[PDB]
């Protein structure tokens, strides 16, 4: 009706429904499988696995799946982060059942016929290329490769050498060892609870709970420098932060919103953002500075991401770095802290507004926690963060070992040694 | 059963493709479904089929026949192309059935 | 006879020998190299050594190629990170034509833009064929991960610079680095008076110095190249002493103690401590050597290992331990003498071939200006003592490491772990 109900089935499948009364029903299966669960042997498997949503299954054919999904008018999509993988299917209210069946066949019995896998292999390169069109994704992938030495270092996109050599046996092994009931969660927004129970009864018989879950994501203060011909260099230097779901993680988030994460006025450099003001007096050419912040189950990463002209590159980063140092020194007023807390609360609510992002958030927190955290609790938690905690987070970032990844001309970008 | 098996064995021996070292699936006409079924064959089976067909062509060019010991045996024949061809035909019929609705 | 490093008034160091071999060999060694280019013109030298046969101001590309072929000689260009040599080999009576060709190629090249554009695709093929052996690729990544300013510049143009090396950059590099004081003319078969004459032909060469810069600052960085190769090649290094120093001799003797290369066909390298250690470390096929490079500004002594991925770490660890044992002082006198014999024999046997002798003389002329006879080299090698070798091992063990690896990389330790 108005509140969702997290329910853990005896199999281990956390099932939750909301009944939003929207004309479009939306059901997502969030598996705890991700790129971090790959190893050196099967590197890049999850990319193809995400690209094999429409392949033929044991219970339904590829043609049948595609044509049925189109004719119903719904859509099945796969969204993969470094830890979780979501199969989200959106349809009309009276068209759930059919598509739901498809979902089951895509996740429980996905027979990877090798010829279909080979035919899909070339699309890996195209998807990687189109994703890398945005420089931020490329630099962030290099940063993860240069910051961790284990799980989180595994790239989201298939490596170039693995593009044509992902055998279907690897896909089957990954699905069997990771797509299991205790590592999955079914979340339905439009669907009423009993219908979700009925559809999850199909998932009640699956692989055994708690599949392979290894690696600890050990930190590594490494670097990855690209040396491209681009006039504009984009770099990111980051230090270890708190794990996801911790008070210190909230402190780091409030710190990033103090520094500045995105524009709030179109066509206008953020007057309140300390980083933008600091870099503006450092370099006059067009730039863009943000406080990158990622939180994971085992670790976290907080740092500065800057896009600026190569000839001034170093200056920019130094300026940005210096700004954080000042907050580490203790120079942190209360007005900008309250402004950043307002920004964070508003951003969280705005993200939760859209039904897709609400479903993603509910699925993620169901996978990690298993108990729903209402937005009021999130607001209370962020309000709990104090100035001393923010200064401690900034001090930890300044003191900790740093990993940097840059892309561009790289003729003036300092190394992490002299950062 | 036994009578039908005897007639089938007689027909297999009468048809001369076993003399040339060929198997039954090597003899099937190469239409679009058979072309895709061949494309779906595993590399080892594809290479074996290619060599057997080439050897049969070489023998036919020489107007010779493989020694009687080396002839394919009806009781020891593999229908390797049958599953792939049946799957391709099934997919095509599914597409046609959808396209007629 | 003996060489005499006569220096011309402009600065061109001219040396001549009188080996009576029927092939006369001449070599123009310029102090230009990949280290002398920067981020703006990265990869220029790689194309520069491929433009030897392009048309010049005084001779055409067709004329150069056909004349060199018809004479029977060969014009080749060798390049390292510091020096660039144009070596021309001809018959005794066919020196003037090829010497004029060399003059035109070096002093007054005319980089026609269409010719440069047509030559640029050759860069990809040359880089690919040169990267066929893993050693060169790993050493290039090692230089990129060890230095940060000058020696980090690759010998082969980066992939992004393959199709964008304008002829203006080539002209700028030539006229800022191919200058008289940074060059040396060496003639083996050529008698000294004609060598003086061709040097006089070279007399009006650019200016009297170049845009020498940078200092090759050292970074303890690492480059990891995740590949599907079953075999993994790793190379972890520490900054040794500059070239032409007693400590450089100590590091070379240390590398020959560790084992630089095989000495018996299909041999087990019984003397090589590294090979013996890795043999008990891992049973699958391996290959361990003590990489050692020396330069004017800095140096790099380290361990290069080709092993199986699943054993990679183990292998390098064992190798590392060996040097550590020598750092502790467990260095007897017999193996020291064996390594000194190996070094002296290797140097003298390398000097045998006229090409390598010419290269050695050119390098010495560029960096010193006075020829160092092999007897003095042997004396300097013998001067190295056990304590100096222990000090070199201690410097390697205590110094900041820079490592480059390529392969499966599922078990290779990082720089901090190593």
């Amino acid at each position: 009706p108005q509140d969702l109900e997290f329910t853990k089935l005896p199999n281990g499948l956390v099932i939750a429904s909301l009944e939003n009364y929207s004309p479009v029903s939306r059901i997502g299966l969030f598996i705890k499988a991700g790129s971090r669960y790959e190893d050196f042997s099967n590197l890049g498997t999850t990319h193809l696995l995400r690209l094999t949503s429409s392949l033929t299954t044991k219970g339904a054919s590829s043609f049948k799946i595609t044509r049925g999904i189109e004719a119903v008018g719904g859509k099945l999509s796969v969204t993969a982060t470094r830890e979780n993988m979501a199969y989200t299917v959106e349809c009309l209210r009276g068209d759930v059942d059919i598509l739901m069946e498809f979902l089951l066949n895509v996740t429980t019995a996905p027979e990877f016929r090798r010829w279909e896998v080979a035919d899909l292999q070339p699309q890996l390169k195209i998807d990687k290329a189109v994703a890398f069109q945005n420089p931020q994704t490329h630099v962030i992938e290099n940063l993860h490769a240069a910051a961790y030495r284990n799980a989180l270092a595994n790239p989201l996109y298939c490596p170039d050498y693995r593009i044509g050599k992902v055998t279907s046996e690897e896909l089957h092994y990954f699905v069997q060892n990771h797509f299991t009931s205790a590592r999955m969660a079914l979340i339905g927004l439009g669907v009423s609870h009993p219908v979700l129970k009925q559809v999850a009864e199909q998932f009640l018989n699956m692989r055994g709970g708690l599949g392979l879950s290894g690696a600890k994501a050990n930190y590594r203060g490494g670097e990855i420098r690209e040396q491209n011909g681009d006039s504009l260099v984009h770099a990111a230097f980051v230090a270890e932060s708190a794990v996801a779901g911790s008070a210190e993680a909230n402190a780091f988030s409030v710190l990033q919103h103090v520094l500045g994460a995105g524009p709030h006025v179109k066509r206008g450099s953020n007057t309140t953002s300390h980083l933008h003001q600091a870099v503006a007096k450092a370099t006059q050419q067009p730039f863009d500075v943000s406080a990158f912040n990622a939180s994971y189950s085992d670790s976290g990463l907080f740092g500065i991401y800057t896009i600026s002209q190569a000839t001034a590159a170093g200056d920019v980063i130094k300026a940005a770095y210096n700004q954080v140092k000042t907050i580490a020194q203790g120079n942190l007023s209360n007005t900008d802290v309250q402004a950043a807390k307002n920004k964070l609360k508003a951003g969280y609510l705005m993200s939760v507004e859209s039904s897709e992002c609400f479903l993603e958030e509910v699925g993620s927190q169901a996978l990690v926690a298993g108990s729903y955290m209402p937005p009021s609790t999130v607001l209370q938690q962020i309000d709990s963060v104090a100035n001393a905690d923010i200064i401690n987070a900034a001090k930890k970032f300044v003191s900790g070992q740093k990993s940097m990844a840059a892309s561009g001309n790289l003729g003036h970008t300092p190394f992490v040694d002299e950062l | 059963g036994k009578w039908l098996d005897g007639i089938r064995k007689w027909y297999y021996n009468a048809a001369g493709f076993n003399k040339l070292g060929l198997m039954r699936d090597d003899t099937i006409y190469e239409d679009e479904d058979v072309k895709e079924a061949i494309r779906r064959l595993p590399e080892n089976l594809y290479n074996d089929r290619m060599f057997r067909i080439k050897r049969a062509l070489d023998l036919n060019l020489k107007h010779q026949i493989l020694p009687k010991e080396q002839w394919t045996k009806y009781e020891e024949e593999n229908f390797y192309l049958e599953p792939y061809l049946k799957e391709v035909i099934r997919e095509r019929k599914e597409r046609e059935e959808w396209a007629k609705k």
